[PDB]
RNA sequence: CGCACGGAGGCGAAGAACCACAGAUUUCCGAAUGAGAAUCUCUAACAAUUGCUUCGCGCAAUGAGGAACCCCGAGAACUGAAACAUCUCAGUAUCGGGAGGAACAGAAAACGCAACGUGAUGUCGUUAGUAACCGCGAGUGAACGCGAUACAGCCCAAAC
RNA sequence: GAUACAGGGUGACAACCCCGUACUGAAGACCAGUACGCUGUGCGGUAGUGCCAGAGUAGCGGGGGUUGGAUAUCCCUCGCG
RNA sequence: GCUUUACUGCAGGCUGUCGCUGAG
């Protein structure tokens, strides 16, 4: 079995979907945890100083 | 337009709540007759009807009822 | 699969950010709906 | 505060309701049970309300159909307003 | 003459010696039983804890707390990384154990601010510190012309910025002339040198 | 009678529109706090942690956000050295915690142009690429003083 | 015309067509609950008195980090004091 | 990336010593 075209076949899980606090589709049903604001996880937002360049 | 604020605030605090159920009731029927899609509809009242309530409403805080 | 209330809400409402521009808007503005949707072509939330 | 009867579905399917099974179709408010909709039509109509069947509408409403008692005439009621 | 507390300090000099090393081997074994973080009704050294700014008022804490002995507790690299920085054994923090008791102990209590704090002994493998809080809340303080200091807006979480004297000293703040030239007014304007 | 120049209709001399200040309203999720939940639901709620305490959640506090700035901790590597290990990049990037409208510092167990002198603290200019460090290689790098800015000095513990 | 020839608008190059612009005046915010003023308290000096004045501290040693800090930086850790 | 009696180091194991640690 080839890992493209017929393994995507077997894609009907829904993980991400739309978060109760952000409003983004990265709430995952199964973790329970947001993986854009990080609800779930924490009770602070999820920002990185990663999300913008060094000195920005 | 027809009810001002004076004549809200010269209202006794019985006579406002019998004049909210008697707009509400004027709204309902306004709404029932656009729900049909009728045609003899006044666009301007229907606005008026949401206006008068809320002011209503603001005099009910204002007064304590 | 089953969908549950506010699922529902959210998917009424997509389906209703579906209608064109009305024909008055055009004639108010003298002269387009960005938000077209489609079942299969493209993707909703969830 | 919230209303419970917000306006009242007339539809080709809500009419044949009307004229045959005595029931009358309201638009009312999504937090609203059974019985808080059977209470909301007897005070706004004077009518005596036996069943109340909800559906959440593809809306976002909440579609009740209300069936009335042979006392009472749907299509005399619906007339009025 | 001598003050009763003089006593209770002349004591604490010499804490394996005389009667304080018979109650330091009694109340440890019953120390090493209690929490992370002990709120206590009255300080075991009363000439220290007077003297850092206790009183025996409403809305001033006290609490013990034991923090582990040695170094650092880190994890080895999982990365590429050159001789220098392949240390794990003898890396030690740049915080000392009386902060990190202070800290501890501010959390427990997340109302109150950190006044001061003393050590009061350790055994083989812990240390421990007793912490004096105070609520900044209370109008028993909020009228206290000598901790109404404390109130103040600023003062907030003052021992997670170090505003603390235990805080002072390990920035390298003690000296007011040479040494201090990368320390004072703090670390971080200085670069991160001290 | 918004963007928005339509149609129908309406509002305004009972002074509307519009603007300023103040107030009313202000659904659900959200630190999210009665419990659970992909924004809904189930049967009275300061959940949790604390202080006070009538020891009753009765009175209070904390939580989370904010462009960067600020403070306290954790802490790389590419790179430079024409290789590379100390060194360098750099206490940088990034991470943990925290405050404010600014932070931090601060009234000498100081300085040490050694004096018959200075007189809390930041910061700016300079001192100076000087002293000092360093496979004494590459590189690294202050301070006192001075001229300015602005100035402000106090409270405990103990003795009795 | 001008204490106004800044700028913009207006069917083409506008001081004088319109908004503005100079001049004069008003309000709010910040400075600041600061300065000044006031109320209260009471500054200070002589002689006598070994009454009081902050400990795991000052300091020493083992091991580390940090710094220009070199024997002579700052800090952490273990032991001693 | 991988190997080893390549260079230099880092965990880990073994072992002495100091602290915990006391009476005869
Ligand atoms: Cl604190
Ligand atoms: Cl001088
Ligand atoms: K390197
Ligand atoms: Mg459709
Ligand atoms: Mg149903
Ligand atoms: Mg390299
Ligand atoms: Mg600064
Ligand atoms: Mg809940
Ligand atoms: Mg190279
Ligand atoms: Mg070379
Ligand atoms: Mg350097
Ligand atoms: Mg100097
Ligand atoms: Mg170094
Ligand atoms: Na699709
Ligand atoms: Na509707
Ligand atoms: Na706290
Ligand atoms: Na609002
Ligand atoms: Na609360
Ligand atoms: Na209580
Ligand atoms: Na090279
Ligand atoms: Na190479
Ligand atoms: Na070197
Ligand atoms: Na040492
Ligand atoms: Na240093
Ligand atoms: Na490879
Ligand atoms: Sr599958
Ligand atoms: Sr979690
Ligand atoms: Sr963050
Ligand atoms: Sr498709
Ligand atoms: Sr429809
Ligand atoms: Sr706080
Ligand atoms: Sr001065
Ligand atoms: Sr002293």
């Amino acid at each position: 079995t080839g890992a493209g075209t017929p393994s995507q076949g077997k894609k009907n899980t829904t993980t991400h979907t739309k978060c109760r606090r952000c409003g983004e589709k990265s709430y995952h049903t199964k973790k329970k945890v947001c993986s854009s604001c990080g609800f779930g996880k924490s009770a602070k937002r999820r920002d990185y100083e990663w999300q913008s360049k060094a000195g920005e | 337009t027809v009810l001002h604020v004076q004549e809200i605030r010269d209202m006794t605090p019985a006579e406002r709540e019998a004049e909210l159920d008697d707009l509400k009731t004027e709204l309902l029927n306004a709404r029932a007759v656009q729900a049909a899609g009728g045609a003899p509809e006044n666009p301007g009242r229907i606005k008026e009807l949401r206006k008068a309530i809320a002011r209503i409403k603001t005099i009910q805080g204002e007064e304590g009822d | 699969g089953k969908k549950s209330k506010a699922t529902k809400k959210r998917l009424a409402k997509l389906d209703n950010q579906n209608s064109r521009v009305p024909a008055w808007v055009m004639l108010k503005t003298d002269r387009r709906n960005h938000k077209r949707r489609h079942w299969r072509r493209n993707d909703t939330d969830e | 505060s919230w209303d419970v009867i917000k306006h009242p579905h007339v539809t080709e399917k809500a009419m044949n309701d009307m004229d045959f099974q005595n029931k009358l179709q309201f638009a009312v408010d999504d937090r609203a049970s059974k019985g808080e909709v059977a209470d909301a039509v007897e005070e706004q109509y004077d009518v005596t309300v036996e069943q109340v069947n909800t559906q959440n509408t593809m809306d976002g409403e909440k579609k009740a159909v209300v069936r009335l008692s042979e006392d009472d005439d749907a299509q005399e009621v619906a007339s009025r307003i | 003459a001598r003050s009763a507390y003089s006593y209770i300090r002349d004591a604490w000099k010499n804490p394996g010696d005389g009667q304080l090393a018979e109650l330091q081997w009694q109340r440890q074994q019953e120390w090493r039983n209690e929490g992370a973080v002990e709120r206590i009704e009255r300080p075991t050294r009363l000439d220290k804890a007077r003297s850092q700014g206790y009183k025996a008022k409403q809305g001033v804490i006290v609490a013990r707390v034991s923090v582990r002995k040695g170094s650092a507790r880190k994890r080895r690299h999982k990365a590429g990384r050159r001789s220098k920085r392949q240390g794990v054994t003898r890396i030690t923090r740049r915080k000392d154990i009386q902060r990190v008791a202070e800290e501890r102990a501010s959390r427990t209590f997340p109302n109150l601010r950190v006044l001061n704090s003393y050590s009061v002994g350790q055994d083989g493998r812990q240390k421990w510190h007793e912490v004096i809080l105070i609520d900044p809340n209370h109008p028993a303080i909020q009228n206290d012309d000598d901790l109404s200091w404390i109130c103040a807006d600023d003062q907030a979480d003052r021992v997670f910025r170090g505003l603390t004297g235990a805080g002072r000293r390990n920035r390298g703040l003690s000296g007011k002339g040479k040494g201090s030239e990368k320390t004072r007014p703090s670390l971080r304007s200085n670069g991160g040198k001290g």
